[PDB]
């Protein structure tokens, strides 16, 4: 038993949330630089 | 009322700013130095550290306001140290309502209920309705022509 069936549902929900946030809001209070900064090292640290 | 209006306006401005953000598209040294330099005190300096109160009352007889200064450190008239000061209220709305009830300005020609309400609300006004110590009209400045 494992949880590998809701990946597509989570991806589509995240995409819908992002598109509605872009259409209505303008990020601002949502941290967008910290996530990019941490992912810049996560991409080369977690996959290797 | 002005404070309530100001706080409502500031709350409106704060909520507008929040909506815009969400959707876009300390004299101790100074006192020591003053004491060292001036080396002299006057009564008109201790009250300068706290906000003062000015109550001018001018008139057409002479162009000079009647400035009134009240202590801020005491709960006197006009002082604001603990909360709402004396406002001298709850003594005009009832009189205005009584006068406008029968559309008659003079309270002498009012109803019995209005007279009873005025007596109950104003204990000092009960001495006029009984018609004691008769005097022609109400002329406080009678000494001149009387003499």
């Amino acid at each position: 038993i494992d949880i590998s069936s809701g990946q597509y549902q989570d991806r589509l929900i995240s995409l819908i949330a992002l598109e509605l946030e872009h259409r209505r809001q303008n990020v601002t209070s949502l941290p967008i630089a910290a996530v990019v900064s941490i992912h810049d090292s996560v991409m080369l640290q977690y996959e290797r | 009322a002005e404070t309530r209006i100001q706080e409502n306006n500031r709350d409106v401005l704060e909520l507008i700013k929040r909506a815009v953000n969400i959707v876009n598209s300390l004299m101790e040294w100074f006192d020591i130095c003053y004491a060292q330099l001036v080396s002299g005190d006057t009564p008109a300096d201790f009250w300068k550290r706290r906000p003062l109160s000015i109550v001018p009352r001018h008139y057409a007889e002479s162009p000079s306001p009647l400035i009134v200064v009240s202590y801020n450190g005491s709960s006197a008239w006009g002082g604001r140290i603990t909360g709402s000061p004396i406002l001298y209220h709850s003594a005009q709305a009832i009189i205005d309502a009584a006068c406008i009830n029968a559309r008659v300005d003079n309270p002498q020609s009012l109803h019995v209920t209005a007279r009873q309400e005025l007596v109950a609300r104003l204990p000092f006004l009960a001495n006029v309705l009984n018609n004691q110590t008769p005097l022609p009209a109400f002329k406080p400045g009678a000494e001149m022509f009387l003499n």
